């Protein structure tokens, strides 16, 4: 029932700004001790900065200090960090947790803080068919968009196993393209058509492509 | 100061048994009289009990139990007067001391104990103890029923030795030649109380107890009622006759005394007294001294706020989510506030949920307790005591355990962060056992607490010199060191100057993003309109007629945005409507009318 | 600052076996340590807080003990879904700090690939750029190996590969490998084929499609 929900994240360029939320319930933020830490791609966790809202303690990094500024709205039940002068290093995926005994407990999901100073780009989905067994895979092509990430699922999320969503690969283009496929028996085409729920925030779209046998 | 609070906390074992003796001897050291029960408990064999040595007179019972210790020495104890008593029937209760080169208890040494004035003695388990049994009880007790109320066992580990070949017939309190058991009651000539010898002229004043030197109401060892500057009397002072003689007009009645004024923390009454709680139909108003009086409400007594002891909350023992919901928006709470494991574990056998952190929002209100504030448990996502942010006083009325009016156990907060407490009237701080809490050293605790009397004590915390680094000792721009905790927002006393809740270095006075003025240390805005200056004074105040220039159009003596256009200062006052210059001063209108005006004139009116 | 240092940096183990994990603190650090354990691009999740102490509805394998300054996390007998890195952290200094991470891979016996081959999108055919794409559907260990023909031609540096994550379940891998080309050199061609190689196959899987022929 203790929830941080972060929001925020996404594309800026060298040099810019951009400030990201975490909104809590089942707790006060005010009361309590909202801690910031981020992970660059393929590292370790790195602390970033602190807020004892009550008390009116705020801590930074020396990374950090001096473009990143903590906060927090009381009746908004949100904690605030405001990034400035943004660079290449910046670009992790930030996370906003709780104090408690002396550990963090809750925990944010996380949103992704990417500086670059490529443009946003829509993604084209396009299917991958099953040919003419027992048991076969289909799936979709989430081509050539920035930045990450690219959220697939199926059919609303009703359908979860034999499902591999596959890690983005950077192309020589600069953009991402990734791949979705899911494995049913070779039964079940025609009369059982599953559709694949592609999202890319950065850019909103929102693309429906049904699968079929051709 | 002569006069001292008791304990009250009978047989139950030490909350900290490490700093039990430090709370005994900074309560006792100096007392003379004990304003309540001498409980001398769990005391180890080599302890230092010297601080005893000036205890005169107790008011309530004294319970000398569970000690290893040898001897208390209590010589100087005259009478107890039991106010209160022990299991509601004892004055003097002696309870197991010594186990059932061995610890325990050997004798009592109550040399100058002549006067038990109500309830009786009960001495039981004390295998080393002697000399109890050749006692004459019967004299120290006021009246003779006191005897059917005393069990004295004898049940004994060793021989004793005989009283001194120079006691007078048999009974002592120990060894000694001085030990020896003074009688002043069943040894007295025809009427008298008490008395001095045998013969009629021995006799002490009516107004005595515990006996005298010689005859007169000045002569007393002890008043048997009011002590009126070293002459026993019955009251304390509607006149007859027509004259005027010495001794202070009236007085207040205080413990057995009368005093011209109440005691630091006390309250004066109508009906002549001082009290640490007022009758009901009584409010409590602050002299522009800060005495404080109980007096009756001229109209209905307006809305209080109980805390625990108090009304309602009188038997309940904790804050809980039963009755957080009462302290919603109290100021000042009349009572005290104790935050225990049950309080957030929650009691499962009533239908009681576990108290929530962020409910005891509540006490963020809260400025003053008149009882204490003991916390033994704290929710584990609350770093500091910060909902206490605006508490500046707890005055103790109401301790403890008896003997403190602040209590922080058990709880692993980081920092204290009671960042507006600025006294505790009376009764120890006891600090113990927080093994993440620093900031408990960097609190000026000499200026909290009001007579010298009065101390913390702390053990277990985190180590003092482990608390060095950045958010473990306090801001660079805290005043003298002092701070509830960490950062520019937790100083007690600031350096340089304020901005809002922040210390800090400069004022933006010459340069700087909003302009500010300096007022009592405090960094404050200047208005909008003010025209900032290049490395000089932008204004004085913080209204737009104390710019120094303004930043768009000036109308007198006001930094306006625009000029007056059609505006009416009030009611019955005609519009005001103004034009401006090629400075920028705004000018007024001409004729009224056809030509309304506005820089080059405007029709419809 | 103040430096926690984990060892092993990466450690391999077969389900049921006893993984310890150790943690060093360069200077004493009191009780005031930390578990947390983290699965690939999620938030990290409390295991045990005090050095001894661990937080709820953690299972009973995860255990933590102090000596001195040395800290060990161990599982007692491992399971699939324990696979990801574990970080320390100390809260006794400030600021704050993270051990460099401990990553966990589970070992189990070879599995033999599923392979699928997936025709360019009639969609994406009007576009100018054609994607084949090829699946390797769970298998162990992770190193296999794929090869484009294209007409019995073998294709160099046109193709890119992607890998799962070890599955939570029964800890295999899946692959897929990308076959970038422009329609004109994809209409020049007729049957296209992805050979793949791996310790589970006792020779080489071939999965074929002809351009629009069957
Ligand atoms: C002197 O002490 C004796 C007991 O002798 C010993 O020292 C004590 C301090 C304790 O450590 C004892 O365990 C030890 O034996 C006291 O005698 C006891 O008195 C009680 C009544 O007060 C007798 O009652 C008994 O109670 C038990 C348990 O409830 C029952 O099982 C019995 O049926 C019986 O009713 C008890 O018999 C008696 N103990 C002995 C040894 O028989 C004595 O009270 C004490 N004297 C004074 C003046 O305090
Ligand atoms: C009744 O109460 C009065 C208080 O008005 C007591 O008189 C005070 O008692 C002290 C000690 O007996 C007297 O002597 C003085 O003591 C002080 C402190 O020890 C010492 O510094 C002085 O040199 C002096 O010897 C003194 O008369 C008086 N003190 C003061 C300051 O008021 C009286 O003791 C009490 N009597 C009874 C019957 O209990
Ligand atoms: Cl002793």
């Amino acid at each position: 029932e203790v929830q941080l929900v972060e929001s925020g994240g996404g594309l800026v360029q060298p040099g810019g700004s951009l400030r990201l939320s975490c909104a809590a319930s089942g707790f006060s933020i005010w009361w309590s001790w909202i801690h910031w830490v981020r992970q660059a791609p393929g590292k370790g966790l790195e602390w970033v900065a602190s807020i004892s809202p009550s008390s009116g303690w705020t801590s930074y990094a020396d990374s950090v200090k001096g473009r990143f500024t903590i906060s927090a709205d009381t009746s908004k039940n949100t904690a605030y960090l405001q990034m400035n002068s943004l660079r290449a290093e910046d670009t992790a995926v930030y996370y906003c947790a709780r104090w408690w005994s002396s550990a963090m407990d809750y925990w944010g999901q996380g949103t992704l803080v990417t500086v670059s100073s490529a443009s946003t780009k829509g993604p084209s989905v396009f299917p991958l068919a099953p040919s003419s067994g027992g048991t076969a895979a289909l799936g979709c092509l989430v081509k050539d968009y920035f930045p990450e990430p690219v959220t697939v699922s199926w059919n609303s999320g009703a359908l979860t196993s034999g499902v591999h969503t596959f890690p983005a690969v950077l192309q020589s283009s600069g953009l991402y393209s990734l791949s979705s496929v899911v494995t049913v028996p070779s039964s079940s085409l025609g009369t059982q058509t599953y559709i694949c729920n592609v999202n890319h925030k950065p850019s909103n779209t929102k693309v429906d492509k049904k699968v079929e046998p051709k | 100061t002569q006069v001292c609070t008791g304990t009250d906390m009978k047989l139950r074992l030490p909350a900290s048994p490490e700093t039990h003796l430090d709370m005994l001897r900074h309560l006792y050291q100096g007392c003379q009289v004990v304003q309540g029960n001498l409980e001398l408990t769990y005391l180890p064999t080599n302890a230092s009990l010297s601080f005893l040595q000036d205890i005169q007179e107790v008011q309530g019972y004294v319970l000398i139990a569970h000690n290893q210790v040898r001897q208390v020495p209590l010589q100087r104890l005259r009478i107890v007067r039991g106010t209160q008593l022990f299991e509601d029937n004892y004055a003097l209760a002696v309870l197991d001391n010594g186990d059932p080169s061995p610890g325990g208890l050997r004798e009592l040494q109550l040399r100058s104990l002549t006067e038990i004035l109500k309830g009786g003695v009960l001495i039981q388990r004390n295998p080393q103890l002697c000399y109890q049994d050749t006692i004459l009880w019967k004299d120290i007790f006021h009246k003779n029923n006191q005897l059917a109320l005393t069990l004295i066992d004898t049940n004994r580990s060793r021989a004793c030795h005989p009283c001194s070949p120079m006691c007078k017939g048999s009974r002592c309190w120990g060894e000694s030649s001085e030990d020896c058991q003074s009688l002043t009651r069943t040894v007295c000539a025809g009427g008298c109380a008490r008395c001095k010898g045998p013969l009629p002229t021995d006799c002490c004043h009516e107004q005595c107890a515990a006996g005298c030197t010689g005859p007169k109401h000045s002569d007393c060892l002890a008043c048997l009622h009011f002590n009126h500057s070293g002459i026993c009397e019955l009251h304390c002072p509607n006149t007859d006759t027509f004259e005027s003689m010495p001794n202070p007009e009236g007085r207040y009645t205080f413990g057995a005394s009368c005093v011209t004024a109440c005691p630091y923390n006390y309250l004066s009454t109508d009906v002549g007294s001082c009290t640490l709680v007022c009758p009901l139909h009584n409010q409590e108003v602050t002299a522009e001294d800060g005495t404080q009086r109980c007096e009756k409400c001229s109209k209905p007594c307006a809305r209080v706020c109980y805390g625990l002891g108090m009304e309602h909350l009188r038997e309940v023992r904790a804050v809980t989510s039963a009755n957080i919901q009462e302290f919603a928006g109290c100021k000042k709470i009349f009572g005290s506030l104790a935050f225990l494991p049950e309080s957030f574990d929650g009691d499962p056998a009533s239908n009681t949920a576990p108290l929530q952190p962020e409910q005891l929002q509540v006490f963020e209100t809260l400025e003053e307790i008149t009882g204490y504030l003991y916390i033994s448990a704290w929710p584990d996502s609350l770093p500091d005591l910060s909902v206490f942010q605006n508490l500046q006083v707890i005055r103790g009325r109401i301790l403890h355990n008896g003997a403190y009016s602040l209590t922080l156990q058990g709880l692993g907060i980081s920092w204290l962060g009671l960042r507006s407490l600025r006294e505790l009237g009376s009764g120890l701080a006891l600090i113990h056992h927080n093994t993440h809490l620093c900031f408990v050293h960097t609190v000026p605790w000499d200026q909290l607490f009001r007579n010298p009397h009065q101390a913390l004590l702390h053990t277990a915390n985190r180590p003092e010199d482990e608390c060095v680094g950045e958010g473990l000792a306090c801001h660079q721009l805290c005043a003298r060191g002092h701070c509830w905790g960490p950062g520019p927002t937790q100083c007690v006393n600031c350096s340089q100057f304020l901005r809002g809740q922040e210390c800090v270095e400069e004022c933006r006075v010459l340069q700087g993003l909003p302009r500010e003025y300096v007022n009592a240390r405090h960094c404050l805005p200047c208005h909008p309109e003010c025209q900032p200056q290049n490395g000089s004074v932008t204004c004085f105040g913080p209204e737009a007629d104390q710019c120094v220039a303004c930043a768009h159009y000036k109308d007198p003596p006001f930094c306006v945005a625009r000029c007056p256009s059609g505006v009416k200062p009030d009611l019955s006052y005609m519009p005001i409507w103004k034009f401006p210059d090629e400075e920028g001063a705004c000018q007024p209108c001409p004729i009224n009318c056809t030509h309304s005006c506005v820089d080059l004139d405007d029709k419809g009116c | 600052d103040i430096q926690m240092t984990q060892s092993p940096s990466s450690l391999s183990a077969s389900v049921g076996d006893r993984v310890t994990i150790t943690c060093r603190a360069s200077q004493s650090v009191s009780s005031a340590v930390a578990w947390y354990q983290q699965k690939p691009g999620k938030a990290p999740k409390l295991l045990i807080y005090s050095a001894s102490s661990l937080y709820s509805g953690v299972p009973s394998r995860f255990s933590g003990s102090r000596s001195g300054t040395d800290f060990t996390l161990t599982i007692s007998s491992l399971q699939p879904e324990d696979f990801a890195t574990y970080y320390c952290q100390q809260w006794w200094w400030w600021p704050s700090t993270f051990g460099q991470g401990t990553k966990v891979e589970i070992k189990r016996t070879v599995a033999a690939p599923s392979v699928f081959i997936f025709p360019p999108s009639d969609e994406q055919l009007k576009s100018g750029t054609a994607s084949v794409v090829c699946l390797l559907n769970n298998f162990y260990p992770r190193e296999a190996k794929v090869q484009w023909k294209v007409d019995n031609a073998l294709q160099s540096g046109n193709s890119q590969e992607s890998v799962t994550e070890q599955d939570s379940k029964d800890s295999t891998y899946s692959l897929s490998s990308t076959l970038t080309l422009s329609k004109a050199d994809y209409e020049k061609h007729k049957v296209y084929a992805c050979e793949v190689t791996h310790q589970g196959l006792s020779s080489p899987v071939t999965k074929s499609f002809n351009r629009g022929e069957c």
